[PDB]
């Protein structure tokens, strides 16, 4: 095949056009995002209930839904929580690689069926069912300097004006709004519904008359009578469109004569849906649109669409609108696509330069030129063939990749060089001898190559489609890289290369080169001499080889493992938690300061500070809130001490002086999902029936003996949130009867007034809008305000519900989980320092067993994962190492020849090992991936050490050492320049700051490391390798 | 009302005995109220923890404190069915016929959930059988409702 | 039903319109809303898309529209499926 090549250029020219021609279109055909989907399929039920506790929610919606959630397929597990909001979530986790559509639909479907059995107000509301992604393209903040407009016409604009547009724009397949369209508000006032004898109840039955879409029919309708001139529609009255109105809807004729209307006993304005959450940005009123990528989209293309088309929104914006941009995922994107381009570019240029200093010729200079971009070119194509996206991890997968790259065009073209001044050779009978020199090694270095990184690839989970991203790019370079290899280069060589006649070392040169070929040509001798030395005591070696192997046993050991490295991302949180009963004055308060420090103590670094009370990742509540806190660029904060983690502990540090709260700061995670490694989620059940307070108490059991044992467990904490008091009033049915009192008029009267009532819908300048009959807050704030509430008896009369209720304070939950099925509560925490996961989660497992009768437990998220799908790493390397000796057996003809490569690996782990731990970094992905290539080079390096040394052997008939000598010799001057070409190669990654480094600083480090050690080490101990096996067998 | 006030409440809801036998040498309030009027002698009698109720009765809490809602620490002793904790707040001076603000007294809540030795008890120190809630009805009114037959009868 | 175009197309269309972005090769979308109160809306996509999927998509995405839309539209139901528009035939049935 080369020699088919070697006599037919041009079709390899053509092979190698075609080649670029897909890559370049595929080029441009490739979606672009920055991570690839990762988290297995999930998708969400979402309803309110409006003015609903915890319980009610759970026990009329959240139980009956998750009821009916049967004979969809490839469920995982289901949890859910019901609130103090009125709100329920269950989230439907699926297995990787069901379609999300269908598992959407299934799951829906069964919604749908469920939903007659859910309560009138919930069915009215409606109930969500999403997709579970939590990647966003970006948040688009919309905010009021002149202040001018409240959080709710901010939010009411961007709706009516902005939102449609956005959701329109190319490439954008989702999109959030941070706030609600306006409302119909009625604010009642009980004092006044009393001296016209009039509940809620009134007021609601007036707006569903006076507001309504009556049908009427037609004028000269069908069958009509013949000879009918006129067929028109008749219509009648139709949809309210103004507070005006509203408020003119009649509710009494007083006997006098007198009107009373809606705005008598109400106060009326456009307001909000709901009012649970105050958003401000930077201490102003506030509201957004968070924006998704669509699938098969283009994050930058798509980025830029979106703002272009709020620039055309600009000239129409009302006083003191303005777009602000907290968060974009988008320069960030950018940056790691420049870096990777700039990686590629600049190891071209390593290599030229390289290739120029020891070979000296300007027609070999090209050769890796031209091979190493028509491999990464339809290495995209390929990319695209199984549709990958280019994104952070792909394309890390070709800088890791870019190694065997460039080594493949350096061995093949420096070999030819070498025969000829060795041989005198014309360059066409000299690639053919060099190639038929190589060749086997290089079907066999491919399958090799197959052999270590495709196990990879059968990871499962989460991490697993991470590995896959990196297995797959790099098998399908490598596969490229060999076939350019076979069919490119020889071609290029025999038809490029310039003659070199017999002996010309070129050590009879000029200055720099002359001197370099001597002082080379010298060096060769030095270690030729060392090799020799090296071999007359081989013993000696042996027992330096098992101290590497240990070290590395031991480096290994004690390495930390990690996911993926945290990075500044512009970005970070913060999460405020007052306690059990504290009002949204207080949080606000809180936040305020909070804000405050970020805008005085970090003027420096802190852009915006975008406060949302009312939310937190613990839980909904009028006590909760979260502060996201966006950073000015990179160039604009330099140095350790202006980037995120430092921020963060010295945020966390100053607001643990902050009284009444608990207030700290945190960074976001690479991924946004996988949490903690070392970290565990742990769910406790009730199996059976016991109940949120025995519930509790297994909890607290199960909590306070883990807390003795802070060796294995570490940070062990509840994810939800603690039972509170409540009010309870309880309705007394006799005096109800007695007085002539309706249960449902006295409960429609509470509900309506203290939680609020979705009456109908109206249509406010032609988009359609909720109304909401409510009390005024200042009738709806304390207790003794309940008998300020009037209902009226059958008899006419007005009674108070201080005469049929009584009231008592007591304990109750402001949110209540589940877990496939049954009632639960979230576990938290992690491994102990040094110790693993299964460790601790063993520990849990039995620390569970001792709780008492009825207490189950099971591991969800991460951890579920974990207890199914880890336990490859070894069986998959056993894979690996079976069919890399089998191969290599191929190869060589010999079960015992493969030993004498297979012991090159520790020889590049070491370095990498110790580089790692060095820097202080961690094993984690880009570590790993990294250490696979490491280790591909010099199993690489080493089949080639030996399979020359064996020819020696067998075709000339020279001795052991004889041929290990000459091996060694011919086959150091290429490890040399591959080596130095990669070295320097991923030195920028290696002293990289900011802006994407916490990444690059771990494939980068890893790398380095272990190819200093890989080069070093087996020139020396692979010649040892190869004699003893040799001698042994 | 301070910083031990409010850490003491926290430590008698969930019972960490020692934790308050600390701020107890420290000298934390023992009338530091909760936004509905709960000192932790109500906590530790709501959640049953008899160890804390002793306690803080010692340290001179007041045992006829009551809520926003007038109700006492032995209402929810009683009504939470707490034999030991109800003995020991009457041993330490509770008054048996204290009415939170709808005439509810600890002989009704006990009665209701049917919590018969607690009623024994609470008569036994004088508890007003005759006593009526703002709707006018005895602890053997709420007993008839209810179906109790066994409770009906002490209650006579 | 009674109701007429603009206000079918204020509470109904509208609404779903703007739920029905973001899915799958979609190339245009049509819709229309008449005076007897009727919406019909179609979706048209890229020669190539799985028509069965396509129409999953879109009834996922209308779910979401759903509980906005008018309580008696939902009283109606409201149907999503693969369409033509063009008659095959047309049988005739008379009495001789
Ligand atoms: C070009 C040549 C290169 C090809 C290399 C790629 C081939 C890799 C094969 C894919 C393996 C799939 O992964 C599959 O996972 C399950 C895990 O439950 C394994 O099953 C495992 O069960 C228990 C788990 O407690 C293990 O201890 C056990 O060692 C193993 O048998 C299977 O043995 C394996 O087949
Ligand atoms: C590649 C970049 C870095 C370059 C240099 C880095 C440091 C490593 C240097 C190479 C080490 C090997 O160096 C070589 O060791 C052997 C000993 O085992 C020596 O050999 C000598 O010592 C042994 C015993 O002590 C004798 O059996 C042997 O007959 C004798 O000649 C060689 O004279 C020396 O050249
Ligand atoms: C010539 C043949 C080549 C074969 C040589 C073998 C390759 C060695 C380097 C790659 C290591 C692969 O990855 C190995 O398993 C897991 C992968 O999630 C890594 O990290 C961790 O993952 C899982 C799941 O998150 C944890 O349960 C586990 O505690 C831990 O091992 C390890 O850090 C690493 O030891």
């Amino acid at each position: 095949m080369p020699n088919f090549f070697i006599d037919r250029p041009i079709f390899a020219w053509v092979i190698a056009i075609i080649i670029m021609l897909a890559g370049g279109l595929a080029i441009l055909k490739l979606p672009v995002a920055q991570y690839p989907t990762i988290a297995p399929p999930a998708v969400t039920i979402s309803a309110s209930y409006p003015g609903a506790d915890a319980k009610t929610v759970q026990d009329t919606v959240t139980q009956v839904i998750e009821q009916n959630m049967n004979g969809i397929d490839n469920l995982m597990y289901m949890s859910s929580n019901s609130d103090s909001t009125g709100t329920v979530q269950i989230t439907l986790t699926f297995e990787s690689g069901t379609d999300a559509d269908i598992a959407q639909v299934q799951v829906q479907n069964k919604l749908q069926l469920a939903m007659p059995l859910l309560p009138q107000e919930v069915q009215q509301q409606g109930v969500s069912v999403e997709k579970s992604s939590s990647s966003f393209l970006m948040v688009v903040g919309v905010i009021n300097t002149d202040g001018t407009m409240t959080q709710e016409d901010i939010s009411d604009y961007v709706a009516a004006n902005m939102k449609d547009a956005i959701s329109r724009t190319s490439g954008v397949g989702d999109v959030q709004l941070f706030g609600s369209q306006y409302a119909m508000r009625i604010w009642m006032n009980p004092n006044e519904l009393n001296k016209f004898q009039l509940t809620p109840v009134d007021v609601i039955t007036a707006i569903k008359a006076q507001n309504a879409q009556v049908a009427a029919g037609q004028l000269g309708g069908t069958p009509p009578v013949k000879g009918q001139q006129l067929n028109a529609s008749i219509i009648a009255q139709t949809r309210l469109t103004s507070t005006e109105e509203f408020g003119k809807i009649l509710l009494k004729v007083n006997q006098d004569g007198s009107r009373v209307l809606l705005r008598d006993v109400a106060k009326i304005e456009l307001g909000g849906e709901n009012y649970d959450i105050i958003a401000e940005f930077n201490g102003q009123p506030a509201s957004g649109l968070g924006i998704k990528l669509a699938t098969g989209a283009n994050a930058l293309d798509t980025a830029a669409a979106i703002r272009a088309e709020l620039a055309k929104m600009e000239p129409f914006f009302p006083s003191g609108l303005k777009i602000v941009y907290p968060y974009d995922t988008t320069p960030f994107v950018k940056i790691s696509i420049h870096e990777v381009v700039k990686t590629l570019v600049e190891a071209i240029i390593l290599v030229f330069l390289v290739m120029y200093l020891f070979l000296q010729n300007f027609r070999a200079t090209l050769i890796p030129t031209i091979a190493v971009p028509v491999v990464l070119l339809g290495t995209f194509a390929v990319l695209a063939a199984f549709g990958f996206s280019i994104n952070t991890l792909t394309m890390f997968g070709m800088v890791l990749a870019i190694g065997l790259l460039v080594d493949d065009a350096i061995v093949v073209v420096e070999n030819v060089e070498r025969v000829m001044a060795e041989e005198g050779l014309p360059p066409k009978e000299a690639t053919r001898k060099s190639m038929g020199q190589i060749q086997g090694a290089l079907v066999g270095i491919a399958m090799v190559l197959s052999a270590v990184f495709v196990p990879m690839a059968f990871f499962g989970g989460s991490t697993g489609a991470i590995y896959r991203q990196f297995s797959i790019t790099i098998v399908s370079a490598m596969a490229l890289s060999v076939l350019v290899a076979l069919i490119l280069t020889p071609a290029l060589c025999a038809t490029m290369l310039k003659p070199i006649a017999k002996g010309d070392h070129g050590e009879g040169k000029k200055g720099f080169f002359g001197w370099f070929n001597r002082m080379f040509e010298k060096s060769t001798h030095h270690y030729t001499d060392s090799v020799g030395g090296i071999l007359r005591s081989t013993g000696r070696y042996l027992v330096l080889y098992l101290i590497i192997v240990v070290g590395m046993a031991y480096l290994f050991v004690r390495l930390p493992s990690s996911f993926l490295p945290d990075e500044d991302q512009g970005v970070f949180m913060t999460m405020v938690q007052l306690p059990a009963g504290a009002t949204q004055e207080r949080t606000q308060k809180v936040l305020n300061e909070v804000t405050h420090y970020y805008l005085t103590k970090e003027k420096n670094n802190v852009e915006s500070v975008f406060a949302v009370n009312g939310f937190n990742f613990a839980g909904r509540g009028q006590n909760t809130g979260i502060a996201f806190v966006s950073l000015k660029d990179w160039a604009d904060r330099p140095g350790e001490e202006n980037k995120v983690e430092a921020i963060t502990m010295r945020a966390t540090r100053a607001f643990s002086q902050i009284k009444d709260a608990m207030v700290f700061a945190f960074n976001l995670p690479a991924i946004v999902e996988l949490g903690t490694a070392t970290g565990f989620d742990f769910e406790l059940i009730d199996q059976a029936g016991l109940g949120h307070e025995k519930l509790t108490q297994a909890r607290n059991q199960l909590l306070a003996e883990a807390a003795k044992h802070p060796d294995m467990l570490t940070s062990v904490r509840p994810n939800g949130l603690e039972d509170t008091p409540q009010f309870k009033i309880d309705i007394d049915q006799e005096k109800a009867q007695a007085l002539g009192v309706s249960i449902n008029d006295i409960n429609t009267t509470l509900g309506a007034a203290w939680g609020g009532s979705y009456v109908n819908d109206f249509i406010d300048r032609g988009r359609v809008k909720k109304v909401y009959v409510m009390s005024e807050a200042k009738y709806r704030m304390l207790p003794d305000d309940i008998g300020d509430w009037y209902v009226r008896a059958a008899d006419g009369q007005m009674v108070p519900f201080s005469a049929f209720s009584s009231s008592r304070w007591e304990y109750g939950s402001p949110r209540l989980e589940r877990y496939n099925g049954l009632p639960s509560m979230e576990i938290l925490g992690q491994a102990a320092p040094g110790k693993s996961t299964g460790e601790a989660m063993e520990l849990m497992e039995q620390l569970a067993s001792k709780l008492p009768t009825g207490v189950g437990y099971d591991w969800t998220g991460m951890s579920y994962q974990e207890r199914l799908s880890g336990n490859q790493a070894p069986s998959l390397y056993a894979i690996s190492l079976i069919v890399v000796f089998l191969c290599l057996a191929a190869l060589y003809e010999s079960w015992s020849i493969p030993f004498s490569v297979m012991l090159v690996v520790p020889l590049g782990v070491i370095g990498a090992l110790l580089a790692a731990t060095f820097r202080g970094l961690t094993n984690d992905v880009y570590f790993q991936v990294g250490l696979l290539t490491t280790i591909g080079l010099s199993a690489k390096n080493a089949i080639l050490i030996v399979e020359f040394a064996k020819d020696l052997m067998d075709k000339e008939g020279k001795g052991l050492i004889e041929a290990t000598l000459d091996a060694v010799r011919m086959r150091l001057r290429p490890i040399l320049m591959t080596s130095l070409a990669f070295i320097l190669g991923v030195m920028p990654l290696v002293i990289s700051t900011g802006a994407g480094s916490g990444a690059q600083n771990a494939v980068g480090t890893g790398v380095m490391g272990g190819m200093v050690t890989a080069t070093v080490l087996a020139i020396f101990f692979v010649p040892v390798f190869f004699v003893v096996v040799r001698r042994r067998f | 009302g301070s910083d031990l006030g409010k850490k003491l409440l926290e430590a008698a809801r969930a019972g960490r005995d020692d934790e308050v036998r600390i701020l107890m040498a420290n000298g934390a309030d023992v009338n530091a109220a909760d936004v509905v009027g709960w000192t932790p002698l109500h906590l530790a009698a709501y959640w049953g923890h008899l160890e804390i109720v002793e306690v803080l009765l010692k340290n001179g809490a007041d045992v006829n404190a009551y809520d926003t809602l007038g109700s006492t620490p032995l209402h929810l002793a009683a009504h939470f069915g707490h034999l030991e904790i109800v003995e020991v707040l009457l041993k330490n001076g509770a008054d048996v016929n204290a009415k939170d603000d709808n005439g509810i007294t600890p002989l009704h809540l006990a009665a209701n959930r049917g919590h018969l030795e607690i009623v024994e008890v609470l008569l036994k120190y004088g508890a007003d059988v005759n006593a009526q809630d703002k709707f006018g009805k005895t602890a053997f009114d709420i007993s008839i409702n209810n179906g109790n037959e066994d409770l009906a009868e002490i209650l006579q």
